[PDB]
DNA sequence: GCATGCATGCGCATGCATGCATAATGCATGCATGCGCATGCATGC
DNA sequence: GCATGCATGCGCATGCATGCATTATGCATGCATGCGCATGCATGC
């Protein structure tokens, strides 16, 4: 086609507007460093805040939201121009670059249930869960052929979705020469791009109760191929378009609507160094004390939860042997001792946390399963709760109600951290390294003091050895303790959020002091802010300490001392048996304490703290 | 093809393609309705629409 | 169409070969100056000798003659490259340049009768006469349109004969926008090229006697539009191709063959300055003496013919008055005095010479005619012999046999030099400035001496006054004159061309002396070569002399003397009457003599020579 | 159009055009012949071929 | 531990929207040339 | 000069190669889901 366009006021003006938008010379803009980062990382697309564009140029934002394709084309042209300007050499590699979108879209923030034809041809944002995914497939863009008879090579260009409507003249694969000499395809010189299709469903938590769900279909291009997986909660921003049906005579008048993604999102130094170096022991002291103001007392359980948050060190050797580094805890107590509050707080704070109660999930939904795909006849693996929580936390409330077979299944995860799966036609070893919290009621409803803990717990020695720590909590009815508990509870109850009028319906390292949440006496001390706590926890989890020679003999001698004291402990009973796992638990707790205070080696104080914890947990009066 | 072309060669048979990006669209739904149980005759299967 | 070609050995090698062909750096080539001349003259095509190409590269010449289109494309690409190289600015004006061909094609030199399908797709050369021509018509190449509704302008490109076969998708004129908004054509911005069609017939002189002629059809492109006219003898070099018929189902299998022209040809200082400045009078002396060695004696007739060759000066004034500058001569003599030999020699030597005998051409075929074109119903003008011979020579043998009406028609050409033509619907004044030679036999077969020349000539005084000069030639049977004539004739008869073996079947200013053609006695003098004679005649015809005050009174007094001597001439009769035309004849002959010797002004000697000629011609014993 | 095209859309009706530059050509002539005057029957018009 | 219940799971039929395959004949127009006519030019006597 | 011959010239009919105009219906395939079957897991007593 020889038709060309000479002038177009709108397109030229829009391109000029984007050129001025992405200059960042007389402004505090950052996009220049973003482009330099893209050049450094060999990536070929940019993400631009919609709110930023609206602030700088409201008319362009309005036009882009109301009309997508032409404005996106102008964006891509402007990106090509500026990439050529900054570094023309890098722009040679890729044909055209792409634009992502970000920011608060406002009215266009639309649920899969509320997508309508009113938003067609516009850019929309949607939040959902992923249910179906397809295999990655290549697609031809540029084809190259060679003719052995005449020693000539030719090239053909393809453009199918670049243009809105395609015709039979295009998309034809050449096979013969002008004189019927055969052509040989040369796959090395051709160009291909990847293609994938996914399906998104409205989350069951958001859908109205008792109603069937509604879903949308998404196409993922070459860059965003591997960014999504089934069973995942995502947010997708992209165009909403109609699908051209293939040629025919009579049409019913109903198109197919498909969302074409442009952005896919998985929804989620000096201060730290100074604080750590100055505090050392006070680091873990305050972190244990400031774990959760909403919960009263129970310092040992807070210490244990902090040890889970920091964790041990995974180790590997020459022979391929694996040594576990995770910690596991079981709490048993009387009703209303706030075990479930602790579980919920750990769910909120931990990065990868999944709650799975006793009978809520069975043995199949915990680890994994194998299903025969009807579409192809092959065998596929579906991951369970524990496989999804790799290097994460699984919380199990009402642990006693869980059946025996489920606990035998959990043995594989608790011992080695791997899951072996096999059915005729497929077999695999999946990684499931994880940590477990569990809370179980006593068998008699309330913990009996006179009976030994073995009768009350009612669990076999193997399962007890599987757990690193056992804790027993009691509701002692001391008048002064009850007074303290009532004071704390009513102080929390009377508190109201600042900035909210009374009677209405419904970052510094240390938190600001509060008259009610802290109290007048506590003015001499402060609590650590949640955000800094999370940052410090992440940094500590990164750090890799090493064990010293001073503490190894000390810990070994104390383990031997405990195994000999087994005969000496005559006035009290033992909660858990002492096996070879106890020594690994000692080393693990020592390393966790060494993680608490940023350093390079494990010292004696960490071993002493670990041993104090072990002595407290393993024996009771 | 309804174009006056004299001297020019003419278009083939069935030359038309639907352009999807240049159409007006509206919402569409189908529902299934059942006869009220209060008025269904005794011993008769309910009817649908 | 997205199909492209990456490699082609033959085309690239041919382009490289032409690049090396047109370099002219380490060679004595001239094409660089040719390109510079083309840039100077704003022309956009080149002519290249085929024999030169064959000498430099025989394989390329063979391929070009055997295969035309691809090789011509390579030539045009190479021209574009070198025009860009020498001056890239000039190459911007024109899309692509073109190549002409020249030289001896040899076997491919083909008559319109001998063109066959064996020469299809090759470059051929043909010699013929032009019979039909068509009006010049523009053709669209690039179209430009504007939309007042959306203020957008678009452009469409057309390429019909650039590609061998065209399809209905192309050659479509746009009239509506994508949203049916009307478009307004803007003829200023579009591009057009001229187009013409001509027909060529084999010349009747070359065709076998008694057989019907055969013709070829030629298409003339934008550059060669005005290079041909009907009734013209031309040589055309170009491709010979088939013509694609328009679409259909059933075909008889017979194509139309059309020749596409690439070249159209109309078939045809120090020495001069030194010779003229040194010789002066001897210039015309030798030119008269060396006019034609094949003819014996008759110095006066040779002088008169030389005066025709040089001619007078055309003059114009303020009031639009025109003054004739041509000369006219009539010879009357006994049989075998070589009048027709003189006419044939003047035909051979003069640039534009046309022979038209007495009854060979009538009054209509002499001047012009008007014909009603059946194709359009309009009136068209067809030029006769005298209109074609503008600023030329018409030779009329057997002038006495011409009818009276034809001579009355010739009056208009002889007096003013123009032809007035009129028929209801059209009227014109055509230019016919010309000079006439005429030879007429005496009425009595042989010239009678005793009777006055008026009885012998038998022509009215008006026609005699129309002619500038009258000459009478006689065959006197003097024994010594007969001996001289026999010597000359037999010397010419015994002569043989040098380089030709005896008995076989069938540039220096001064000609080399010959033993027989000149003789032993004539060694003291030499004759002027024909080529230098033609060059000098052309240069003299260019020169524009001016009349001096010295000779005007002298000539006027001699004219009065002649008109008074009219009573004094009692012993002899007068051949021609003395009218006002005699004075103009005197001035004309004076200016012709002044042309003979290159100078700036007319002198007295030229007037004396003119008067001697007049005295000799106007009276006889 | 005799090409195997699955998934691709198909060519229209009557899609063929004659290529003139890729054909072999030979010379062609027609003549008119008359019966010999030596053998034409008396009083009969001659025949042609 | 053995007897029973049962939520999961698999393979082949029909129903229904889209999609795929087929496929010469008759009528109209411009170029070439015959046949009747009147004007006009040229040629004798 | 007047009487005659006549090569040129013009308008409307037919004959013949190319060229132009026309134009829905029937059959096939993959997606959704019912119905019979055997294995196997989980739950009581
Ligand atoms: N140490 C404590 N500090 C503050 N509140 C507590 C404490 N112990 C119990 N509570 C209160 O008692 C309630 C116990 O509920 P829950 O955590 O479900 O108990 P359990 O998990 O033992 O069944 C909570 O709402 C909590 O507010
Ligand atoms: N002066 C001359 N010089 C040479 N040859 C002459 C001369 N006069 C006559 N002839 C010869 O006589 C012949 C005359 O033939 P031509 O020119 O036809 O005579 P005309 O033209 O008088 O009928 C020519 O062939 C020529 O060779
Ligand atoms: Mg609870
Ligand atoms: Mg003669």
């Amino acid at each position: 086609a020889g038709t060309v366009v000479l002038d177009d006021v709108e397109l030229r003006e829009a391109q000029r507007d984007y050129l001025d938008f992405l200059d960042d010379e007389e402004d505090q803009g950052i996009y220049q460093s973003k482009v330099r980062e893209l050049i450094s990382d060999n990536q070929y697309r940019l993400i631009v805040n919609v709110n930023d564009l609206r602030r700088k140029n409201e008319k362009r934002a309005n036009r882009l939201l109301n009309n997508a394709f032409e404005e996106l084309v102008a964006f891509q042209r402007a990106l090509k121009d500026f990439v050529a300007s900054i570094d023309a050499t890098y722009a040679k590699q890729y044909e055209e670059f792409y634009v992502g979108l970000e920011g608060s879209f406002g009215s266009k923030h639309v649920s899969p249930r509320t997508l309508t034809s009113c938003f067609l041809s516009c850019v929309v944002c949607v939040e959902g869960i992923v249910t179906k995914c397809s295999l990655v497939r290549p697609k031809v863009v540029r084809s190259v052929h060679y003719c052995p008879a005449t020693k000539k090579t030719i090239e053909r260009r393809y453009s199918d979705l670049t243009t809105l409507v395609a015709f039979p003249s295009s998309s034809v694969y050449p096979t013969k020469d002008e004189e019927n000499n055969p052509l040989e395809t040369e796959y090395g010189l051709s160009v291909y791009k990847d293609h994938q299709t996914i399906t998104i469903q409205e989350m069951p938590e958001k859908a109205p109760a008792g109603q069937l769900p509604r879903s949308v279909d998404v196409i993922l291009d070459d860059d965003l191929v591997d960014k999504a997986k089934p069973g995942d909660r995502v947010q997708v921003v992209g165009t909403y378009r109609c699908l051209p049906g293939k040629k025919g005579g009579y049409t019913s008048g109903t198109f197919r609507t498909v969302l074409i993604a442009c952005n896919v999102k998985q929804m989620s130094i000096a201060k730290i160094k100074k604080f750590s170096k100055t505090r050392s022991k006070d680091i873990f002291d305050q972190l244990a004390k400031s774990l959760a103001p909403s919960i009263h007392g129970h310092d040992y359980v807070k210490k244990a939860i902090l040890c889970l948050l920091l964790g041990g060190v995974e180790r590997d050797l020459e022979n391929g042997s694996h040594i576990r580094g995770d910690i596991n805890i079981l709490l048993i107590g009387d009703p209303s001792v706030a075990k479930s509050q602790l579980l919920r707080y750990v769910l909120c704070t931990a990065p990868r946390a999944i709650p799975t109660t006793g009978r809520g999930s069975s043995g199949v939904g915990l680890t994994a399963a194998v299903t025969t795909d009807q579409e192809t006849g092959e065998r596929r693996l579906e991951a369970g709760a524990m496989v999804l929580a790799d290097r994460g936390v699984v919380c199990i409330d009402e642990f006693d109600k869980m059946s025996d077979m489920d606990r035998t299944a959990i043995h594989e995860v608790m011992e080695q951290g791997r899951v072996t799966i096999a059915k005729a036609g497929i077999h695999a070893r999946l990684n499931a390294r994880c940590s477990v919290l569990a809370a179980a009621n006593p068998v008699y409803g309330r913990y009996d003091q006179y009976k030994t803990p073995m009768e009350n717990i009612g669990l076999q020695d193997s399962l007890l050895s599987r757990f690193d720590l056992l804790f027993i909590m009691l509701d002692q009815m001391d008048p002064e303790q009850d007074r303290e508990i009532s004071d704390h509870v009513l102080r929390m109850h009377r508190y109201r959020a600042p900035g909210e009028q009374d009677g209405d319906a419904m970052t510094q390292i240390y938190e600001k002091h509060d008259n009610l949440l802290h109290g007048t006496k506590k003015k001499k001390e402060k609590m650590v802010s949640a955000a800094f706590m999370k940052k410090y926890i992440h940094v500590a989890k990164i750090i890799k300490p090493v064990l010293t020679q001073e503490s190894a003999t000390y810990i070994a001698e104390e383990y031997s001392r405990l195994r000999s004291q087994d005969s000496m402990s005559s006035d009290t009973a033992r909660t858990s048996p002492v096996t070879a796992r106890t020594l690994e638990t000692l080393i693990r707790l020592a390393t966790a304490h060494a993680k608490a205070r940023m350093s390079k080696t494990v010292d004696l104080q960490d071993a002493e703290e670990a041993v104090e914890l072990v002595q407290y947990a393993y024996f009771k009066k | 093809c309804n174009t006056d072309q004299a001297g020019r060669p003419k278009c083939p048979l069935d030359p038309y393609f639907i352009m999807p990006d240049k159409c007006k669209c509206v919402d569409f739904q189908t529902l299934k309705l059942q006869e009220l149980p209060d008025a269904v005759p005794h011993g008769e299967m309910p009817r649908h629409m």
